[PDB]
RNA sequence: ACACAUGCUACAAUGGCCGGUACAAAGGGCUGCGAUGCCGUGAGGUGGAGCGAAUCCUUUCAAAGCCGGUCUCAGUUCGGAUCGGGGUCUGCAACUCGACCCCGUGAAGUCGGAGUCGCUAGUAAUCGCAGAUCAGCAACGCUGCGGUGAAUACGUUCCCG
């Protein structure tokens, strides 16, 4: 419950992006964090291993680590 | 009003917990009511609550307090 | 008795009379029974109506109950599977959603049997 | 008691101040409770023939009236209905007992329910009249709470002499009944 | 969406929960084991006594046991799956995928069809304990240690080798 993780790459890069208040697509390695509402608003390319997913950052994502608003399965069953 | 079919129906005291008072008609036998509901509804201070229930960023920045 | 909107049986003792809400369990009757000061033995005949008055405004007041909890929880769990989680896709698909095995296992959440 | 208590303050304040309200400009226009009727349930006809027993006794002493067994228009196939089956009984309740009737759920029935946010303003026909829905029962101190082995629901209607549909929120606001936006 | 297989927890009173109390064996320990004390409800935090250990630490070690109180046969003070909130620790990092604790939540399950398995005395049955692997753990596993401790075997016709 103490220091969170951060993603020092992620951080650097978000923070350079929220500073001119420029948005751009952002093609990203990282599924382990979502630290700061900083994030809120930039879209981020999540990568599953195979392809980048886009995806909108809002209030409610505030909590759950990067990744997994991109799932890594596929499952259909017939 | 027919004779025989209707049940009795006799006056009553409602007494809440607080203390508020009520004389009504009514078809209890035992002529009084001891309730725990007085006219102090709580959907206002329940809605109050309920409203204020949500919003979670400020609770993440609580964890996290700086 | 009657009480925060739990109709209480004929012959339970406190703390277990009190468990009967769905905000309230073994050791919140124990701290519940603990700060208000009825005892724990009594039973749900011989309860007093003040003491419905006492216990009703503490567990309302510094405690959440029935429709806080419930339309409470499943507000949470709709938080989850509209912003679109993965624990919301699990929570889409009807699968566990802690990760748990479900090669064979976890019946509870798929529910009753078909077999092909 | 000259007056019922609603009654009581309902023949100078509420009427004074709807008057306030709306201009009609003519006494007497101005909206009051015809009847206050509570249609019962059941539909387990022709599957149980002895609840609708259970339903006449449990219309009476909700309030003190028989309530008159309302039976089919017709024998309608697929929910298992036959010309002639009691499916529900209502009691019509106007005067007196309408409004000690009223007073009485207004100032014990509608806080009790559990988790009872409020009642829909939007529940109005198109002239003035109120319909909600009682889904269990026990609402009630007149029902002793361990004589009572399956809830029994039930609608009830106030029906007034409103022209519009805000003149019975109006006056249903006013009288002292629920509501929340 | 499934089907098999080995296990664990159960379906309660020979039981559950609260209080008091008695008895083990073996083991493990260096950038390890870590005490009294203090902060927590509790995982634990702060701190470092003392030990390369028949010495110090794992508390003087247990749990089932015994004494007492309560529960009165009920989908329950049985059962803990599931789910929500709130945490702690390990690690660069607990989302996919860790364990543990707190509060709530409280499902199936009323001894289990055909069939089938283990076991002949400290055995079966039940009760905890330690270890290796290991930063952490999917350990209910595996390997061991001890505690309490039965019934039955007339006998080779029948099944199996």
């Amino acid at each position: 419950k103490k220091g969170p993780f951060v993603d020092d790459h992620l951080l650097k890069k978000v923070d350079v992006q929220n500073e001119k208040n420029t948005k751009q697509v952002i093609k990203t390695w990282s599924r382990r964090s979502t630290i700061i509402p900083d994030f809120i608003g930039h879209t981020f390319a999540v990568h599953d291993g195979r392809k980048h997913v886009p995806v909108f950052v809002t209030e409610a994502m505030v909590g759950h680590k990067l990744g997994e608003f991109a799932p890594t399965r596929t499952f259909k069953g017939h | 009003m027919k004779t025989g079919i209707h049940p009795e129906y006799v006056d009553t005291t409602v007494q809440c917990g607080c203390g508020h008072s009520f004389t009504t008609r009514s078809t209890k036998q035992s002529g009084t009511i001891v309730v725990e509901v007085c006219s102090q509804c709580h959907p206002f201070y329940t809605g109050k609550q309920k409203i204020l229930d949500s919003g979670g960023r400020v609770a993440r920045f609580e964890k996290r307090y700086g | 008795a009657r009480l925060v909107g739990v109709d209480l049986p004929r012959d339970k003792r406190m703390e277990i009379a009190l468990t009967y809400i769905y905000g309230i369990g073994r050791t919140r009757s124990n701290e519940i029974l603990a700060a208000t000061g009825i005892d724990k033995n009594m039973r749900t005949k011989d309860l007093t109506d003040d003491q419905v008055t006492v216990l009703r405004d503490y567990i309302e007041g510094n405690l959440k109950v029935e429709g806080d909890l419930r339309r409470e929880v499943q507000a949470d769990i709709r938080r989850k599977i509209e912003i679109g989680c993965y624990q919301g896709l699990r929570h889409r698909r009807g699968l566990p959603v802690r990760g748990q095995r479900t090669k064979t296992n976890a019946r509870t959440r798929k529910g009753p049997k078909r077999t092909i | 008691k000259a007056l019922p208590r609603l009654k009581q303050r309902y023949r100078e304040e509420i009427r004074e101040a709807l008057q306030q309200e709306f201009n009609y400009a003519n006494v007497m226009q101005i909206p009051g409770v015809v009847k206050v009727v509570v249609n019962m349930g059941v539909g387990d006809a022709a599957r149980d023939a002895k609840l609708i027993n259970g339903a006449i006794n449990d219309l009476a002493l909700i309030t003190g009236q028989k309530p008159e067994v309302r039976r089919a228009r017709k024998s309608i196939a697929q929910f298992k209905l036959r010309e002639g089956m009691p499916i529900g009984a209502r009691v019509t309740l106007r005067g007196d007992r309408m409004w000690e009737f009223l007073d009485r759920l207004i100032s014990i029935a509608l806080p009790r329910i559990r988790d009872f946010r409020g009642l829909s303003p939007k529940q109005f026909d198109g002239t003035g009249n109120y319909t909600f829905g009682l889904n269990e029962q026990s609402m009630f101190h007149e029902i002793d709470v361990d004589s009572i082995d399956r809830p029994r629901g039930m609608d009830i209607t106030v029906v007034t002499t409103a022209t519009n549909d805000a003149e019975g929120r109006a006056l249903l606001r006013a009288l002292g009944f629920p509501f929340k936006e």
